[PDB]
């Protein structure tokens, strides 16, 4: 799992040398940054049920296909729509994890590590999630600087999808 | 790696005498049955990904703790590892179907396989639930006759049901 | 004439009864009549599409449809479509009869006289019948396309 | 069976002691050890950096990676040195490198990808060439990994890496795995069809006018023939 | 097919030649298969018109486009009613065994009718081709061959 | 590129030993089926334009989505429909190549080698091609034994897609 | 141990891919051969004592040297002549093993794997066995096709000896 | 590695169009001629060591400087290397016989082979003397009828004389 | 060679004299070697055109020089296409056994054609000589003799 503190560790450990001043400034940058990221963390957990059910409906509006045709892949049945809030409910968790971690670490392992191999099997088209996140990109309602950094991890998961 | 041809050799080598004409006539089934072996593996590997993804909805049908949060098949890397191991049995099964004797499956698939589930934490006995939930789809795809000339394919289907039964019993 | 009628005629002018070679010929015709009828049905399906594809393959965008060519005037274009429809229809009749005598009797009788009287180009007609043959051999399959191409090449060879 | 003929080792960067462990620049490669796993993303980094030395980044693909070997490495059943052997003795390596490369070229490429060291001179490439031809390719790869230059320097459980590349070009970029008169007359045929002159009454003269008018046709209505209810929809009079 | 042989032998002063009696006896034998094919196409009509409209409007979208004729719900309902008419005439030709009672009602003056209605005839031919494909999927092999017979006649007639 | 003759070569070359009787029987087997696969090869090239335009329309019937929504990925424009016959026109080429090669060799390199990485980028959903091939699986019209072996390479490309 | 079935396995296992059609045709060829090879197998075991004592005397006729001079290497004593039927009795076993295995597998491991190192030590001259087998090559009495394939494994052991 | 089946593929792939029925009928010789390929390689490798040692007495018959003291094939290590390379051509020849096209022999046997004789000092042109002194023994063993039913393999045989002629010309 | 004897005995009112029948029987016997030689020259065409262009442009560099005719990629492609044509006619003459179907297509009016194209004929003769040398290296001794026969006819004809 990646973290700008643990990047200062593993780069110092493979060299076999101590923690010089050139790794402490790496940790130092994150501390200033973390306070800012936590304001984006409180902005998302307060809007948990608002963003999920807003973005889940935002998929069905642009894609009326997945609500109609029968199949285990789509969400014509309620168990598809129940698993709809499973995925996008799990997407906003790791985005809130990646902001509090300060890095792309938990977003790397938990979400995008094997994501290109599941979607080839279960017929989950990645254009579904990539525009689910675009609704979260526009409707999180954050402002200031934390609106940019919460926007950073969203379109990092987009480039992993596409 | 062994065979039905080379286990007969090694059975005769440990005796150390020439093969009898009684022995070779029983082996002459296999050159006749090699017509029947060679397409039942071709039937499985043609529909290999259909068996895996349909039986991925069967272990996950009955035991919904696996995509429960905190489950062992829970996260995306873990679930991609489930599919990584859902067909790692099928190649080792279809190797034993072509070879005809399970000494390939027993030193590459099941040799110490049970040991890792006591090491990692993943439930061993749950894999044995879903593996014989493949064989009802594996036999059911290999048995039905559409197009192909009618034949007694029943005889080695009991072999195919035996190899899944061996591999499921030596996991859980 | 038929293949049946040709076999009966060849047995008749000798005063011969139906010997075993003639019965072999008739039984071969009765074997091939299945694909003969199926080929004639699917050629009767889309004859206009075959003629359209053939002129789009061979005759279109040449100098023949340009002014100075023989297909410039629109009545001459309609006469071209009529002649190609005739070639395809009589080739269908000769395919189902299994004997090219109706091509010799109804199409190839005084046709070079007419085409040299009107100034119709013969080589472009031969290439158009060739494109007809390729299109219908693709459309019907190889096994009946051989017998279709035999009578279309018969028309092409008698025309030249 | 015959011993290797004695050949000429040239002077190179690897031979030098390069004394100390505080002294190296950062550019020295991150020597991924299987012993310091820490978290999954060091396993994923160890596996990916093994592929990179062997396949030069672009290849990873999907098909090329033996998925089974990666799983075993995490478990620890097979050492990393055993794993690169299984990568080099793979046919996804064999159809990639060996089928395109010469025998003498293959010595230079395999020494740069498995041993991280360029070939000394040409006669070192000639000396090992005989070994590949009689033992087989997996006879030679198994002779590299067992060799004393590999086991002292890379140890049991380190991915290989270019050593002492301070004044050199990275091996993957510098060296790759690679090594028609009728076409030019056919393009002569296409250029001589455009140069005559379009004949009078052509379709191309009015083509420019069509572009000027524009007007892409109308889009599809979208009403479906299953929901038209045509028996009720027809009106009398 | 009996009227065909009767007017055929009626133009001549001769009786019905017994080869024609053989073909009438064979048609009388095959009439049961003809009736089963016609009933199978009968009871499943709305499926065939649905799949024909499907394949046609996927193939040619200009009838859907507002410059085309079948624009709007009323015009597309008239379009599927025309396809229903042609399926009905195909069932008539399947029972009658010869294409006279279907050409007499659907073929013999269709080009000038569709010309003075504005609709193209090639789209109607593609619609009957879609009907033939859907009925080929609906029937068995020897039934789809014998249905695609008369469907093929209609497709050749509309062109 | 893989071939049962060239599998008898490379397995004999890495061992560093001659062509024994245990590699000649590998090429012997291909010869027996060589005649059989070529009958499937003639069955496909005669139906080139019939199978391609049949399967391309078979995608649009089950998927009315890709014909309607604007975008560079789908085929609303004619250039999409022009590139429709590019892909499925290229799919039937390598299937006819894999039958004449006797192995999955040219199908491995030309088609499925990097196929899992393009479709993650260009939003080409692999469920489009996997049911395009199912129409070719049913409508090739082949019979006898060659109908089975032409059916073999089709659902080998299916398992590479899914 | 090598077998054209197990060559289709190990080539499929190092690639890490399934049993495609390009390995099933490898096992197809062996089956045709197996019926033919078994007719050579019955031809040799029926003539077990005839071929061994025929070829053992065939060594002494061309080589009168090994029957006369004293030494532990040669067969002047009866224990040499007792070990004469040991070796050529063991030679015809693995030839009958290699025919039923369909490959050069058991002939590789059981006979010719360390054969070049024993004969340098025990003074067993390999020209003795190489002309022992030539008598078996001529006097097996087989006919048809099985006479060729039984002739194949004999002069495969010859090239390993010389 | 290439084939007569896969060069036809790569010839058609660089055109990029389906194979014609004119093309496949010419390829239908090879499935008939595969009966004739498969034993002419089996004839060579059965008598492989007899060809090498008899042609070791032919280059050394005509050019006795090679076991002269100071020669390049002189010492025991060097002479064992001659036999090490006297049949390293025969496996690469018999690979090209089975494959039917010489792209295996041209990237593994002859690719840069001439370069080493200018490097070591061993005479390049002398190997080209003894290599086509193998083919008169190779063709002469592969052509004579004994046991096998009479058939015309002359067309196939020219191919075998062409591969030795290619390999000898690209050495010296 | 059969047309040669037939028109030879046809100018006379006599039949084919049986010595001509002996030469036809001997040509019929040698036809298999002729077919093998023609197929060996057939499948290896691009090698022969490559080595012929090699040896020609090494021998005469004026076609490469801009005053010569074969200057540029298009003109040098036309040059190698001419060499391909002459190799094709040589294979025709190898099968036919006598030089009539190759002289009828490549020899009988070649001097005025190459004169009104600007190209020299001696360079074409050197190109066919290079083709003969490359085919002599490609074939065995009795095959290269019988190929150099017709190649020799072309070289004598172009001069
Ligand atoms: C913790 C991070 C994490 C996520 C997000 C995740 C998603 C995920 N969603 C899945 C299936 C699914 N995903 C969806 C979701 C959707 N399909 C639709 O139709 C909609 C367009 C869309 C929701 C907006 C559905 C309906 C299924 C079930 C599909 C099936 O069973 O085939 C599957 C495979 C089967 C499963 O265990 O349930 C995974 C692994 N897994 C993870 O480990
Ligand atoms: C549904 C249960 C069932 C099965 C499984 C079945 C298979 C089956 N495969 C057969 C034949 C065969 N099957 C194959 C198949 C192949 N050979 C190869 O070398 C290829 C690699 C492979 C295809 C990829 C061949 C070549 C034959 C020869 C006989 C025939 O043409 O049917 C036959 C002919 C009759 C017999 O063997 O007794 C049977 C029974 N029949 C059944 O009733
Ligand atoms: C059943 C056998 C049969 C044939 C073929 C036939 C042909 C025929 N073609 C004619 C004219 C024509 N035929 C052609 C046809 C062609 N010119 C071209 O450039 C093309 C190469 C070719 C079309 C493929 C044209 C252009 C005319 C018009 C001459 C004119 O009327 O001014 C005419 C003069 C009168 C008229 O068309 O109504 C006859 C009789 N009659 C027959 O009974
Ligand atoms: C066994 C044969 C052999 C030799 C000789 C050899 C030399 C060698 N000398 C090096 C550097 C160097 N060599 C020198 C040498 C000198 N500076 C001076 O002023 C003097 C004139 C001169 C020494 C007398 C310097 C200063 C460097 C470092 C240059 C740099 O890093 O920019 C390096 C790069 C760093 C390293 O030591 O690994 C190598 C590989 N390698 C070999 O395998
Ligand atoms: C109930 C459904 C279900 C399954 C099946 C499942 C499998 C699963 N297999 C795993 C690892 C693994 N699984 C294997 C399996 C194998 N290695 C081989 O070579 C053989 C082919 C094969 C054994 C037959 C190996 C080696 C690992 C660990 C690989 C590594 O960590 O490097 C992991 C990683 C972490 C952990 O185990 O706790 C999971 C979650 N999880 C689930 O929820
Ligand atoms: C697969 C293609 C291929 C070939 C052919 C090849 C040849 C090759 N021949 C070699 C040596 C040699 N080759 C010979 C050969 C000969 N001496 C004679 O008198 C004869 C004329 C001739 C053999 C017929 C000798 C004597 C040496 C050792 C020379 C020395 O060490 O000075 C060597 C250096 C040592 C070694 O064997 O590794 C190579 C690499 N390598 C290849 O990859
Ligand atoms: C049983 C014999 C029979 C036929 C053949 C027939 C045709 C027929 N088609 C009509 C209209 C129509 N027909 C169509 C046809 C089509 N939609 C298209 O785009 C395609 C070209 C085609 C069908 C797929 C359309 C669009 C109209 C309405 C045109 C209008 O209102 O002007 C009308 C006028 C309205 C009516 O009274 O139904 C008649 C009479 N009527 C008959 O009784
Ligand atoms: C020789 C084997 C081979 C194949 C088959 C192949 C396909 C292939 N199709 C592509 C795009 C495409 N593929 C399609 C095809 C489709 N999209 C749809 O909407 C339809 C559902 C479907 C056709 C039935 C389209 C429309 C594009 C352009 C998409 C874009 O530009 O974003 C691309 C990326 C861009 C390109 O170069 O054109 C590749 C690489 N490449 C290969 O090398
Ligand atoms: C890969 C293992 C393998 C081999 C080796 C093999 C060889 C082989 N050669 C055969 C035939 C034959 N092989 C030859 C070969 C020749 N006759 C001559 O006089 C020439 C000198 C020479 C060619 C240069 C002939 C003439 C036949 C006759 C039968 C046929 O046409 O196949 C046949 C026909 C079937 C049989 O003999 O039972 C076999 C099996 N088959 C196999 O499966
Ligand atoms: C510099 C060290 C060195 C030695 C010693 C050596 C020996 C040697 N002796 C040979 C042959 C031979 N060696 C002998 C010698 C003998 N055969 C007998 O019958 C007698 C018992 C015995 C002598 C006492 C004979 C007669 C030949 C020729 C055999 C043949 O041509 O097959 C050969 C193979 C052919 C050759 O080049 O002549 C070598 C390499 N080579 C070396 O490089
Ligand atoms: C099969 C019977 C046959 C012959 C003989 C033949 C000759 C022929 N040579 C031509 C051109 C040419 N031919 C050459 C010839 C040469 N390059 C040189 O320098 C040498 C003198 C010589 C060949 C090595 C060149 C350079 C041109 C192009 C000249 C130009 O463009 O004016 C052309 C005109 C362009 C064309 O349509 O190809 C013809 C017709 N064509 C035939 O169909």
């Amino acid at each position: 799992v990646k973290t700008p503190i643990t990047e200062a560790i593993a780069a110092a450990d493979t060299q076999g040398r101590f923690l010089g001043n050139t790794e402490l400034q790496s940790a130092r940058g994150r501390y200033e940054r973390a306070a800012a990221s936590l304001e984006a963390a409180r902005g998302l957990t307060s809007n948990a049920q608002r963003l999920i059910d807003g973005a889940t409906q935002a998929v069905y509006q642009k894609f009326p296909y997945t609500t109609q045709t029968p199949g285990p892949q789509f969400a014509a049945d309620s168990r598809g729509k129940s698993k709809c809030a499973r995925d996008v409910g799990h997407y906003l968790r790791i985005i809130t994890y990646s902001l509090v971690a300060g890095g792309t670490g938990p977003l790397d392992e938990y979400l995008i590590a094997g994501l290109a191999e599941i979607n080839s099997t279960f017929d989950l088209s990645p254009s579904w999630y990539v525009e689910a996140l675009k609704h979260i990109k526009a409707n999180h309602g954050l402002s200031g600087q934390a609106a940019n950094e919460a926007n950073t991890y969203i379109d990092y998961a987009i480039n992993a999808l596409s | 790696t062994l065979d039905v041809f080379t286990k007969v050799v090694s059975q005769a080598d440990s005796r150390g005498e020439f093969l009898s004409n009684e022995q070779l006539d029983a082996l002459a089934n296999v050159v006749k049955e090699g017509n029947k072996r060679l397409d039942v593996v071709n039937r499985i590997t043609s529909n290999a990904s259909a068996i895996v993804t349909n039986a991925a909805r069967a272990l996950f049908e009955e035991q919904p703790q696996l995509i429960a949060p905190g489950g062992n098949a829970y996260t995306n890397r873990r679930m991609a590892a489930c599919l990584r191991d859902m067909e790692i049995i099928l190649r080792y099964v279809t190797y034993a179907i072509l070879a005809g004797d399970a000494s390939v499956l027993d030193d590459r698939c099941l040799n110490g396989l049970r040991e890792t589930y006591q090491a990692l934490g993943t439930p061993g006995s749950s894999v044995a639930v879903g593996v014989q939930k493949m064989k009802d789809a594996a036999v059911g795809i290999a048995n039905d006759p559409n197009g192909i000339t009618k034949g007694d394919c029943s005889q080695l289907i009991s072999e195919v049901a035996s190899y899944f039964d061996r591999a499921a019993a030596a996991v859980g | 004439q038929d293949a049946i009628t040709a076999v009966i005629n060849s047995a008749d002018v000798q005063g011969k009864y139906l010997d075993t070679a003639a019965l072999e010929k008739l039984k071969a015709y009765f074997s091939t009549g299945e694909l003969r009828v199926r080929a004639a049905t699917t050629i009767s399906a889309n004859a206009a599409a075959i003629v359209k594809e053939a002129v789009a393959k061979s005759l279109l965008y040449s100098d023949i449809t340009r002014p100075g060519g023989n297909m410039y005037t629109t009545r001459r274009y309609a006469a071209c479509i009529r002649d190609l429809d005739y070639y395809l229809r009589y080739a269908t009749y000769a395919m189902l009869a299994g004997d090219p005598s109706i091509l010799d009797e109804r199409v190839l009788n005084g046709l070079k006289e007419t085409y040299n009287s009107l100034g119709v180009p013969v080589g472009a007609t031969v290439q158009a019948i060739q494109a007809i043959k390729e299109v219908t051999a693709s459309l019907v399959g190889a096994d009946a396309g051989k017998e279709m191409g035999i009578y279309l090449d018969y028309i092409s060879s008698g025309l030249s | 069976a015959l011993p290797l003929l004695q050949y000429k080792p040239s002077s190179q960067n690897h031979r030098v002691t390069s004394f100390g462990a505080a002294d190296q620049n950062e550019d020295t490669p991150y020597i991924y050890r299987i012993e310091d796993v820490s978290s999954y993303t060091d396993i994923q980094n160890i596996i990916w950096a093994s592929y990179r030395q062997v396949f030069s980044e672009h290849e990873i693909l999907k098909f090329n990676r033996q998925k089974t070997l990666e799983s075993q490495v995490k478990n620890g059943s097979i050492s990393v040195r055993d794993f690169i052997r299984g990568l080099a003795k793979s046919e996804a390596f064999y159809r990639l490198v060996v089928s395109v490369n010469n025998n003498y070229r293959l010595v230079d490429i395999t020494l740069k990808r498995l041993l991280g060291r360029s070939s000394y001179n040409k006669d070192e490439q000639i000396a090992w060439s005989i070994v590949i031809g009689t033992k087989g390719f997996s006879g030679f790869v198994d002779a590299l990994i067992d060799s004393e230059e590999y086991t002292k320097n890379f140890g049991e459980n380190i991915v290989p890496y270019q050593r002492k590349r301070m004044e050199g070009r990275p091996h993957n970029l510098v060296t790759p795995r690679y090594g028609d008169w009728r076409f030019t007359l056919d393009k002569f045929y296409s250029r001589k069809s455009q140069e005559k002159q379009l004949r009078e009454g052509d379709p191309r003269k009015f083509a420019d006018l069509a572009a000027s008018v524009g007007n892409q046709g109308n889009y599809a209505q979208r009403i479906s023939a299953f929901d038209i209810d045509y028996l009720n929809a027809v009106p009398n009079r | 097919i009996v009227t065909k042989s009767i007017v055929n032998a009626d133009a001549e002063a001769r009786y019905l030649s017994p080869g024609e009696l053989d073909r009438i006896k064979s048609f009388v034998a095959g009439g049961q298969q003809r009736l089963r094919i016609a009933q199978a196409l009968t009871d499943n009509r709305e499926r065939l018109v649905k799949q024909a409209g499907d394949q046609l409007f996927q193939k040619r979208p200009d009838v859907v486009s507002p410059g085309g004729n079948a624009y709007g719900q009323e015009m597309t309902a008239t379009c599927l009613r025309d396809l229903d008419y042609y399926l009905r005439l195909v069932t008539y030709g399947i029972v009658a065994g010869d294409v006279t009672p279907i050409e007499e009602i659907g073929v013999i003056g269709v080009r000038e009718m569709y010309k003075s209605l504005g609709t193209p005839i090639e789209a109607v031919g593609e619609g009957v081709r879609a009907l033939k494909n859907a009925a080929s999927t609906l029937l068995s092999a020897e039934d789809a061959a014998e249905a695609g017979s008369y469907f093929d006649y209609v497709v050749g007639a509309l062109q």
